[PDB]
């Protein structure tokens, strides 16, 4: 519907200032924050209402990891749970009644109404915390490691190494184009519904909005752990 | 068992189902040549501890009879070793049964792997040979009691 | 090249050539083959007759 | 590390753990590690291999059947 | 010339060909292992829209894009 | 010039090449898990349906394409 | 120019690649499945006809469009 | 200036691609089934030949195009 | 210098011209009559000779019917029978030398020309003949018929009852089509594989090209009782 | 222009996609399907010919059509 | 003019149809394997959800590439 | 004007991706089938050539035109 | 002229749907034996990412060069 | 003009299509075969490689057009 | 005219088609047939990459005529 | 024309291909099967 640039920039007066992603990241960790304060804070031994919703997230997160790996205590996967929430939480508000109408007082722009990843500065960050993670655990915590790639090749096959390291530099990128790429659709999608002619029926994408961010955000962090396990050993 | 057999074949008789016999031993095969059921195969000289390769040259033709619709159904006359003391002839289905009672038959779904007609179109010769076989030790086991 | 005309004249043609044909070839090795079916059933009944 | 049991119809022939087994299924050889899904096949004359901690012991099967739980 | 009318219609062409194949092997492969047993059904049947979720993923991409690109 | 035209056709020819495949390879999944196991027949039938619903929107998609090129 | 004709072979050429497809899979699923299966037969095959139909549903689509491109 | 002589090659080119391996999976299909049983035979051969029929009518249609630009 | 088309007169008939279509039409009938009094003239009880292997091609043939069905194979086998062996001589009559060459009477146009069933209009003539047995007895078997076309959604959708209905008329051109295509595409090959260096290179392509008109003989006469058998039920 | 020449190289290479996986298809069915029951195999074979024939049927209409390309 | 309208619609629509059957076949594969073997759902989801969403990166290149031609 | 000259790559090239894969299918489906049982050997090892000859003669259909159109 | 857009979404688009499809077939047919054999998981696996890198390489040159392309 | 630099990309990248699927559905069906049958693995090899040769002649019929054009 | 940049994308791109997909067929033909046999996996193995190389060498035959084309 | 001869000299080899090729087991098919029928005529002859 509205013209929508992939920059970011918004209602932003100061300079370098706060965008519609921008915005909206700060607003979703204060979204956090109040169901912290709410869903988290009142708790006791046994769990119940806020202990239980809690409880759910990290025993699921933790078995998930295990599963995986659980070598390295500290991993981008922790972050990037905590992440998932972010992702959920930007996708969330996104579909919420008149929130992509934002603007509406030259149409104004619609701060703090975006996707956590809607530009391509969050998901860049998120990967470059998560590359150099898979880095260390291989590079740093599993010894000298980087045995496919860096220069470790020479027990390989003649054939092959240069493969392997091309595509372990490449998945960093790809992770922060799945999330950049799903995130900036997402807004699209939004945007082409209002677009559309028909009146007061909501689009397929809109409904599957937060399915499609609630998988994607565990899928960059399972993704994040798998590469890191598949580079530990 | 020759008068349990001998009894057998008079319902069977009297419901209109023709009837064939086959032995194990030479006092069963003697009994119904003199009676003139001339049995259809027989398998005498078993040892005390005899294999089940022995009981295929009647367990076979058995079958194959009623794979060929040459019978509409299989029994077996074993002396049953209720005690020491007591043996107590008894009479058994041979047809292939559905699960008997509740075996392991549920939270199972083996990958048959040449296929689950094939497994169980092999599978049912040797049940029933087996049938067979525990019937023949069984009555070994109650002949010497 | 589809001329009506000579279009009815292969319909036609091809017609004549199934029914020379029936009469000169298939009815006598359908024959053949009947007698011959018939005369291996009628060995049959007289080997049955000879016990 | 599976409960291996070689039963015949005449008497026991094994009943150990054993690390892996080199099934002769007639569809064609299969291996059977500890953890195998479940499975029901029939054998063929063949032979039949097993693994114990790098020892193999090749009993020769004529036929038979095999129940992997 | 037009040749933003072909674009419209060619991204929505080609984006069908492909994620209409996938649902369809998506479809088949569980409804096929729910025939096999119907006890793990219920654990599939999530598994089959979680599959189909992400391959109408890009299903909509080329409609999403389509409407950004005749409209836009 | 009636290139609009080769675009009102074209949505149409590629975009029922992926539902063309999906519904095939649904309704084929679907019959041979009949065959095994008939009793479970009424729940794979609904989802064989369900399946069918998402290969047969993209195929939607290509005739709203092709409606709106045609006419406006 | 006559860049009509074109869009009439697109449509019933890439329109008969989808479902020309799809009616073999259906059928051959069928078949296979009466196979193994006989007495389920009457069953199957009215699940293949409603289905089979779904898929030319869009190849009359395709030659729709055939013929509306060329009047 | 020629374009109307590719129009006819894509008319039975295309339109021979996909029922070209739809009838190929047909008769590969009952084989397989006639193999299993060939019993059942008799009655799946006929469904075989319609379906095949029933997919070589699309394959046609693209020869009729072929034919109808071929010769206005 | 190939010139190969589609159709040829070589006209042979003063008042009407006729397509030389007739020309090789006969001399492969003649051929088949011929041949076959030939074995009609040994009426032994053991074949020997011509008469033999013509006593195994009809009864392999009628094998085959009968096992598609066999309660019409004798009312229908005149029809399969000539179509089989008509097609067959006159495919294989391609193979011989004069197909391209003969016409001198420059006068390049070869009356010999090719095959019977390498002309539209033969083959379009045998279709019709083909069709037209099908229906017939489809109606005098079921009467006034048509409970499938019918389309009494008695068991099938209301959109399935046109589609075979459609593809009823597509089998009589589809059998001329797949005839005349097979044999002209044989035509080619006879004659473009000599153009390009015809020593030792067209001998594979000759076992081919016999070995798939004896397929198209084999077939078309195999179609139509197979679309018999169907119409019939 | 040169379009004849490209048209008639489309109606040989389009067509014979379909019909070169379509054959494929068709003898490796009927091979696995002999492999499986020997007995069968002087009845199934005749399947095989059948549905070749007709896969071959669409590959050989791209020829024809081709050489009513470059011949008119 | 239309061409980098039409490489962007192109970049995505046809990028997204390899992908497109990949992440269908990777579901199919999985569910089946976990209605034969259910003790094991929760590795193989481990290796289907990498599977996909790793096979989703080529997809999502074209959007990359499309959003640059497209604005870029 | 190169039309005849790429006209040449789109024949044997478009025309060697249907057999490619036609006689790819045929080679495997032989060597499962020796695989089940190689008393069948010599009688599978017939029919594998002759789907092997029915296909590559599609390709040669195809390469033949590619030379015409180099010469005409 | 935007035809050098076209050339950087080509490279994307064709040289990302080859591998989609490989890297598809390979999860799906890694994630077999893993539910077939659970105990073998490390040894496959290790060999399930090799094979995906191969396909992965086959696919970054097309990306590679659609940047190349994209600036020059 | 350039369509003398297009048709060398459409004799290699077309044409090599058929061969790459070719290979790997060859070389996939005889490894699935020794794994079955390990006792025949030499007799289906020498079939294994004459599939290959078969398919790989297609891809240098294409190499051979990419070569000579390349040198007029 | 810019042509020639399309020419090399054409090598590559529809030169991945083919392997692309060869690749993941035998990774997969291997894997399934290594988890039914495991001990098979030394001559499994040793074909499995000859498959690869056969294959790339069609995708690499891509890259080699796109650098000729790029140069 | 030189196609007359370039036909011929084909023709001959592909009939003398197939006579190395074909000629046996066709006879040796043709053979038995009359050899059946004999013995079989043979055969109804002696139980008459």
């Amino acid at each position: 519907h509205v013209e929508v640039a992939a920059e970011v920039i918004f209602d932003g007066i100061p300079g370098f200032p706060i965008t519609n992603s921008f915005v909206v990241a700060i607003i979703i960790d204060i979204f956090v924050i109040a169901l912290a304060v709410a869903a988290t804070r009142n708790l006791q031994m046994v769990p119940r209402g806020l202990q239980n919703v809690m409880e759910f997230i990290l025993e699921s997160l933790y078995n998930l990891f295990r599963n995986i790996n659980a070598k390295y205590v500290a991993t981008a996967f922790p972050l990037v749970a905590t992440i998932f929430l972010f992702v959920l939480f930007g996708n969330w508000f996104g579909l919420l009644p008149g929130v992509g109408s934002i603007g509406v007082c030259g149409k104004k722009l619609v701060p703090l109404f975006r996707a956590p990843a809607a530009d391509l500065n969050f998901t860049f960050a998120i990967a470059v915390i998560s590359f150099v993670f898979i880095e260390y655990w291989g590079f740093r915590a599993l010894g000298p490691g980087y045995l496919k790639k860096f220069f470790n090749t020479n027990g390989i096959m003649s054939f092959v190494g240069i493969i392997e390291f091309i595509s372990e530099l490449v998945k960093p990128f790809a992770l922060a184009f799945r999330l950049f790429g799903n995130i900036f659709a997402g807004e699209v999608l939004l945007v082409v519904m209002a677009f559309l002619v028909p009146l007061l029926l909501p689009l397929p994408f809109y409904g599957f909005e937060v399915f499609v961010g609630f998988i994607q955000a565990l899928i960059f962090a399972l993704l994040t752990y798998a590469f890191l396990n598949i580079a530990v050993t | 068992v020759l008068r349990r057999a001998g009894r057998f074949i008079t319902e069977q008789r009297a419901m209109g189902r023709t009837v064939d016999v086959y032995t194990f031993g030479r006092k069963g095969r003697d009994f119904f040549l003199r009676t003139g059921f001339a049995p259809a195969g027989e398998a005498t000289r078993l040892g005390d501890a005899p294999k089940l390769e022995a009981i295929l040259g009647v367990a076979i033709s058995a079958i194959n009879g009623f794979q060929s619709g040459k019978y509409d159904e299989l029994y077996i006359i074993y002396s049953e070793f209720i005690n020491t003391l007591v043996q107590r002839p008894a009479i058994k289905q041979l047809l292939p049964v559905e699960s008997p009672d509740i075996s392991t038959t549920t939270n199972v779904d083996y990958t048959y792997e040449p296929g689950e007609e094939e497994v169980l179109n092999s599978i049912l010769p040797r049940y029933v040979e087996t049938q067979i076989y525990q019937a023949v030790l069984e009555s070994i086991a109650s002949e010497h009691s | 090249g589809i001329n009506p005309t000579l279009f009815i004249a292969q319909l036609i043609n091809f017609l004549l050539l199934i029914f020379i044909l029936r009469a000169l070839l298939y009815r006598p090795v359908m024959n053949l083959l009947n007698e011959r079916t018939r005369r291996i059933e009628e060995s049959v009944r007289d080997a049955e007759k000879v016990r | 590390p599976i409960h291996l049991e070689i039963v015949t119809a005449e008497r026991v022939i094994l009943s150990d753990d054993v690390d892996m087994i080199s099934a002769p299924t007639k569809d064609g050889r299969v291996g059977i590690l500890p953890r195998h899904a479940p499975l029901m096949t029939i054998l063929e004359p063949g032979e039949l291999d097993i693994i114990k901690n790098g020892e193999r012991t090749p009993f020769a099967v004529s036929g038979g059947f095999m129940e992997v739980l | 010339e037009g040749l933003n009318l072909v674009a419209t219609a060619l991204a929505v062409g080609l984006g069908a060909i492909g994620p209409g194949v996938g649902i369809g092997i998506i479809v088949s492969g569980a409804v096929q292992a729910i025939g096999r047993n119907p006890e793990i059904e219920n654990r599939v049947v999530t598994y089959m829209f979680i599959g189909i979720a992400f391959t109408e993923a890009l299903a909509i991409f080329g409609l999403v894009i389509a409407f950004l690109i005749g409209f836009g």
